[PDB]
RNA sequence: CCUGGUCCACCCGUGACGCUGAGGCGCGAAAGCGUGGGGAGCAAACCGGAUUAGAUACCCGGGUAGUCCACGCCCUAAACGAUGCGCGCUAGGUCUCUGGGUCUCCUGGGGGCCGAAGCUAACGCGUUAAGCGCGCCGCCUGGGGAGUACGGCCGCAAGGC
RNA sequence: UAGCGCCGGCCAACUCCGUGCCAGCAGCCGCGGUAAUACGGAGGGCGCGAGCGUUACCCGGAUUCACUGGGCGUAAAGGGCGUGUAGGCGGCCUGGGGCGUCCCAUGUGAAAGACCACGGCUCAACCGUGGGGGAGCGUGGGAUACGCUCAGGCUAGACG
């Protein structure tokens, strides 16, 4: 809960082009092509965001962590591991959300395979199905990971880049969901509930804010739990 | 608790080599009486699971109507698409002078005394739509004065 | 016209038990009782879901025949109703409530709506003392509607006003059977109505 | 030039709100400054204040809107949903006293000109007066 | 050589002198007409050779009007962005022609593309609007009969309105 | 005294027989070529009833000539293009007049009819009495925001 001029790599933004001039009010200035995103209008918006994270957090709220940056993603899936939070890492499936009940079938299926891997029933039946439910279990693996942890539709989802992750985005707001995310300047601030303005390319931007975040989760929760240990991901 | 009433069931074909295959649409209209309506249109392969489904999709999409003595606050003229719908609030004892489409909407949202008028295209499924709009567009007078704070 | 024919066949193809036929629609002959299904050949097979514009029709059909008065007399009180200030339904209503013939049998002098008609029609009725012999003249609030004098041996009279006795009138109404006479109080309410009726159907009816 | 400097400005605040923006500048009249008065008095504008873009005199109108709001479309309510000129240049309307419409059963407003002044529909019916019908606002 | 339109920079001059525009007047591709000239290539008509069931066509060899010039007519068109003119307003990105500037860039005029809001029946349009508005002109009112008949005007005629 | 029309959908009311793209029906969409709820008859039903149907004509629905209240990229519809006449339309500020516009008062707006109430024919139809209206125009008085006009000024349009 400190932040201020520890802020390094975030005030850079995207190119000239590329972003949306509804971001407008959020930039400083453009220096060499470059819009610079406004020092001090970042906090200003971390103050109301952090705000809502942690009253949130204390009331026992989920929070889905989101992005398939590759620049976030080895970052989110620590993280969200941290606390209790439930990720999507590799990729959003379409649904998710909106169709969360035959997704959350999926997970039924995943946790009815690794019951079979754990039984003495794997080696029942040919390998014609031993070399296939493994490869279920497999992407299964891959993809659910995080989600797993959902038993009900989230209080909010958490997002590092909204226009990447636009349909977690659109179907959030489809359902009520409260919306946070980490803003560049080529997203859309109003589709945004909870704005955080900031490069979303760097590993740096990324690592600082969702560790702060998560902090603040635990911190709210209480236990207090030691540095995020994914500053040694910068690789 | 709810009370609902189908506008338009309608059957549709569309073809694959060697003939038609049909497919059946619902519009499906929910209500309390109380100024809670909904609308929704089912599309299934059979008609009873196609009306089902549209009951389920118009309680999914609601719409709180403001009612004032079993009438409208003020009128309001709506187009959607080609079709255009003119609701006009009435005194008491009137009863809902309507077509078919928006008279089953209003009813369910438990209006008694109003007068529409149904204007371009007449298409039940845009009209439906139409009217729907126009309640989800009515204000109070309390409304107004929330937006005129200032 | 005011029909004439078959009467209990109404009761069955409104689907609902009327009166018209005074005493025996409340014993258990009415075949509304036995066979409570229209009347016909293809009375019995499963109906239709019926359209809008049936609904109201037989909404209206079944006020009408309940008064049993034609659809242009129907059709004039209702416009006449309408032009009038107030709740057009209830206006109407309270019209209908009004008509000499329907009143004698409210007050009951009559058994039956019909008998009542006939009973106005052949100058056994009175009102404020004079004779009338129409069966939709108006009555008006303050209005005593009494028997004939040289009608009040008549056996049916007798009959009629004996089974009064012990019986409550209408909250409109005021009856005094000795006397064989009645007080019409005022319009009647729709409250007060027990009439198989949704009025605003009729409306939409003539709405069209 | 402009044909209609009213419908002109009443267009340009149409124009800004659907966009929402901040506020907007339209060239400076004292007409326009008499009907933005009512308009910030019904309470459809947070007001307005005299300007100089470049050396030229203009109105700042300070738009106002409500509050954002939950599901899709977040973009708040409009303050102002409908503002539409009514007498225009080579079709003018005024109407009498008896014949000063009513928006919105009471919800909206309608500025006319009369001789006591620019004024609304109560306004008028209250002075008694008719005139000009300049546009109605809901 | 003669001559029209237009854009930018300066902020100099006049002080609403503006917009539209029924009639009128002028222009108006190609074909076509009149007079005179010209005539290489191409080429309606036409003359042949093929093909075909036939082939009054497509293909091949010829060929006249015409195409070209001058002057005078004709007034048509898928004369098209199938989008009347003028002005104000409403995100941007990108390519390009042409000015100016503190010349990465900014700013102005034109031609393209993708797209905010919005609009549209959809397709699509979207600061080059088909959006939001005002002014003024032209036009529409189911299909065939029919752009015909009649009348009038215009034209040498063809024919046009 | 009880009759007349209808029962494929629009549109309230369905079955049997006859007929076999015939005979016929039909306001529109349509029905009839062997098992027709659509022709013809029968039973039955629906609707009106001293009437019920048909034809014609008028308004309606028809926002389908769109003032209220429509359109013209591809559905009908932008003139082949310019120049410009009459006309329509007109940026900001001040002042005068008060033509348009607005307000008050007053005259007029016959009766019948229309509306409301009470009343006479036993009711009603029909009729009597009373009340309430009212656009338009005339006269007198008043207001001046907008439009108009005259007088002055400005430079953001236009022109140089
Ligand atoms: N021409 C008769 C006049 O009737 C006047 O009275 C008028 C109205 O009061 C009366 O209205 C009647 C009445 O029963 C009551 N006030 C309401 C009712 N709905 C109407 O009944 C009837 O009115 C007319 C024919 O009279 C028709 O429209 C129709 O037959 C019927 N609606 O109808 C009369 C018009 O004919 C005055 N007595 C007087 O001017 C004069 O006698
Ligand atoms: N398509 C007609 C076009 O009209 C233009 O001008 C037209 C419109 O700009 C103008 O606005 C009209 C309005 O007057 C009339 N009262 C109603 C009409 N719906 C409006 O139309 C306008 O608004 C609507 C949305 O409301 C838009 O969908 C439509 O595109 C727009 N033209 O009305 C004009 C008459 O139609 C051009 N002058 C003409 O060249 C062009 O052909
Ligand atoms: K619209
Ligand atoms: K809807
Ligand atoms: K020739
Ligand atoms: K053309
Ligand atoms: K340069
Ligand atoms: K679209
Ligand atoms: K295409
Ligand atoms: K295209
Ligand atoms: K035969
Ligand atoms: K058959
Ligand atoms: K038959
Ligand atoms: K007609
Ligand atoms: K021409
Ligand atoms: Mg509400
Ligand atoms: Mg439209
Ligand atoms: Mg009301
Ligand atoms: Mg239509
Ligand atoms: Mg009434
Ligand atoms: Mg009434
Ligand atoms: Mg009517
Ligand atoms: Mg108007
Ligand atoms: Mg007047
Ligand atoms: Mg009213
Ligand atoms: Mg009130
Ligand atoms: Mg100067
Ligand atoms: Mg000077
Ligand atoms: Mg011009
Ligand atoms: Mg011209
Ligand atoms: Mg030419
Ligand atoms: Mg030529
Ligand atoms: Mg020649
Ligand atoms: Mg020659
Ligand atoms: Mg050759
Ligand atoms: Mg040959
Ligand atoms: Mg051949
Ligand atoms: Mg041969
Ligand atoms: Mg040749
Ligand atoms: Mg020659
Ligand atoms: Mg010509
Ligand atoms: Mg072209
Ligand atoms: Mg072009
Ligand atoms: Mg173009
Ligand atoms: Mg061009
Ligand atoms: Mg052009
Ligand atoms: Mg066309
Ligand atoms: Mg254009
Ligand atoms: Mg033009
Ligand atoms: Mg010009
Ligand atoms: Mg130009
Ligand atoms: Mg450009
Ligand atoms: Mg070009
Ligand atoms: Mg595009
Ligand atoms: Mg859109
Ligand atoms: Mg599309
Ligand atoms: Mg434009
Ligand atoms: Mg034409
Ligand atoms: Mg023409
Ligand atoms: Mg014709
Ligand atoms: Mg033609
Ligand atoms: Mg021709
Ligand atoms: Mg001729
Ligand atoms: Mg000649
Ligand atoms: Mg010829
Ligand atoms: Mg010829
Ligand atoms: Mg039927
Ligand atoms: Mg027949
Ligand atoms: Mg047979
Ligand atoms: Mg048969
Ligand atoms: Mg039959
Ligand atoms: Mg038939
Ligand atoms: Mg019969
Ligand atoms: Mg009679
Ligand atoms: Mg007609
Ligand atoms: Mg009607
Ligand atoms: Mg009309
Ligand atoms: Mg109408
Ligand atoms: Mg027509
Ligand atoms: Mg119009
Ligand atoms: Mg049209
Ligand atoms: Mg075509
Ligand atoms: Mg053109
Ligand atoms: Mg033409
Ligand atoms: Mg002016
Ligand atoms: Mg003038
Ligand atoms: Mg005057
Ligand atoms: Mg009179
Ligand atoms: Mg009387
Ligand atoms: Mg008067
Ligand atoms: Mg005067
Ligand atoms: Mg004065
Ligand atoms: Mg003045
Ligand atoms: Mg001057
Ligand atoms: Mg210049
Ligand atoms: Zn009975």
């Amino acid at each position: 809960t400190v932040k201020e001029l520890l802020e390094a790599g975030v005030h850079f933004g995207h190119e000239r082009k590329r972003w949306n001039p509804k971001f407008a009010r959020y930039i400083y200035a453009e220096r060499n092509g470059i819009h610079i995103i406004d020092l001090q209008k970042t906090m200003e918006e971390l103050e109301r965001t952090f705000r809502f994270i942690e009253d949130l957090a204390m009331r026992g709220g989920t929070i889905l962590f989101v992005g398939t940056k590759k620049q976030a993603q080895d970052i989110v899936r620590m993280e969200a591991e941290r606390a209790g939070m439930p990720y999507v890492n590799q990729r959003w499936l379409g649904g998710m959300l909106t169709n969360f009940k035959t997704i959350s079938q999926r997970v039924h299926r995943l946790e009815e395979l690794e019951a079979l891997f754990a039984s003495p029933e794997i080696e029942e039946r040919p390998k014609k199905e031993q070399v296939r439910l493994k490869h279920e279990l497999e992407r299964l693996q891959k993809y659910l990971s995080g989600f797993r942890l959902l038993k009900r539709l989230p209080d909010a989802i958490f997002v590092v880049d909204p226009t990447k992750e636009a349909i977690a985005v659109r179907e959030a707001r489809k359902l009520f969901i409260p919306v946070i995310a980490l803003a560049d300047t080529d997203s859309d601030p109003d589709l945004v509930d909870y704005i955080i303005p900031g490069n979303d390319d760097a590993i740096r931007s990324i690592q600082l804010i969702l560790s702060r975040a998560v902090d603040l989760i635990i911190q709210a929760r209480g236990g207090v739990v030691e540095p995020s240990p994914s500053y040694a991901l910068v690789q | 608790d709810f009370e609902e009433k189908m506008i338009l069931i309608r059957r549709t074909a569309r073809m694959q080599a060697g003939g038609r295959r049909f497919r059946f649409g619902a519009l499906v209209v929910v209500g309390d009486r109380q100024g809670r309506v909904g609308l929704g249109f089912g599309k299934a392969p059979e008609v009873p699971l196609a009306v089902q489904k549209a009951g389920y999709y118009a309680r999914r999409n609601m719409v709180e109507v403001p009612l004032q003595n079993g009438t409208i606050p003020h009128e309001i003229e709506v187009e959607f698409g080609a079709s255009k719908i003119v609701l006009k609030p009435a005194a008491p004892g009137t009863g809902v002078i309507a077509g078919a489409v928006p008279r089953a909407i209003l009813e369910l949202a438990g209006v008694t005394d109003i007068l529409t008028k149904e204007l371009g295209s007449r298409n039940p499924i845009n009209i439906a739509y139409a009217t729907m709009e126009a309640l989800r567009q009515l204000r109070t007078k309390a409304d107004v004065e929330r937006l005129r704070k200032g | 016209g005011r029909y004439i024919g078959p009467v209990c066949r109404l009761c069955r193809r409104e689907g609902v038990k009327l009166y018209l036929k005074g005493e025996r629609c409340y014993s258990p002959k009415c075949a509304m009782e036995r066979r409570p299904y229209p009347p016909g050949q293809h009375g019995q097979k499963r109906a239709r879901r019926p359209s809008d514009y049936a609904v109201r029709l037989r909404e209206k059909q079944k006020l009408r025949r309940i008064y049993g008065i034609s659809e242009r007399q129907f059709r004039n009180l209702f416009e006449e109703a309408s032009k009038k200030k107030g709740v057009t339904g209830s206006v109407f209503l309270g019209l209908l409530e009004s008509r000499l013939d329907n009143v004698v049998y409210r007050l009951g002098f009559a058994v039956s709506r019909r008998q009542a008609r006939q009973l106005v029609r052949h100058g056994h009725i009175t009102v404020n003392g004079r004779r009338v012999d129409l069966p939709s003249y108006r009555v008006r609030p303050g209005d005593e509607i009494a028997v004939a004098e040289k009608s009040r041996n008549l056996e049916l009279i007798r009959q009629n006003l004996e089974a009064m006795k012990g019986r409550k009138v209408g909250p409109w109404l005021s009856l005094d059977v000795e006397g064989m006479k009645g007080k019409f109080l005022r319009l009647p309410d729709r409250e007060d109505l027990a009439l198989p009726v949704n009025e605003q159907l009729v409306i939409e009816f003539y709405s069209r | 030039m402009l044909t209609d400097p009213i419908a002109d400005m009443l267009t340009r605040i149409r124009n800004a709100t659907r966009v929402y923006k901040e506020s907007t500048d339209v060239p400076a009249s004292r007409f326009k400054e008499e009907i933005l008065r009512i308009l910030a008095r019904e309470g459809f504008i947070k007001g307005y204040e005299r300007v100089d873009v470049d050396g030229k005199p203009y109105l700042r109108v300070y738009l106002k809107y409500g509050p954002r709001r939950q599901g899709p479309d977040p973009r708040p309510e409009q303050v102002i949903h409908h503002i539409r000129r009514i007498s225009k240049p080579g079709r003018r309307v005024y109407v009498g006293v008896k014949e000063i419409p009513r928006v919105r059963r009471g919800l909206g407003i309608a500025i006319l000109s009369t001789s006591k002044g620019v004024l609304t529909d109560r306004e008028a019916r209250k002075l008694g007066v008719g005139g000009e019908l300049i546009c109605e606002v809901w």
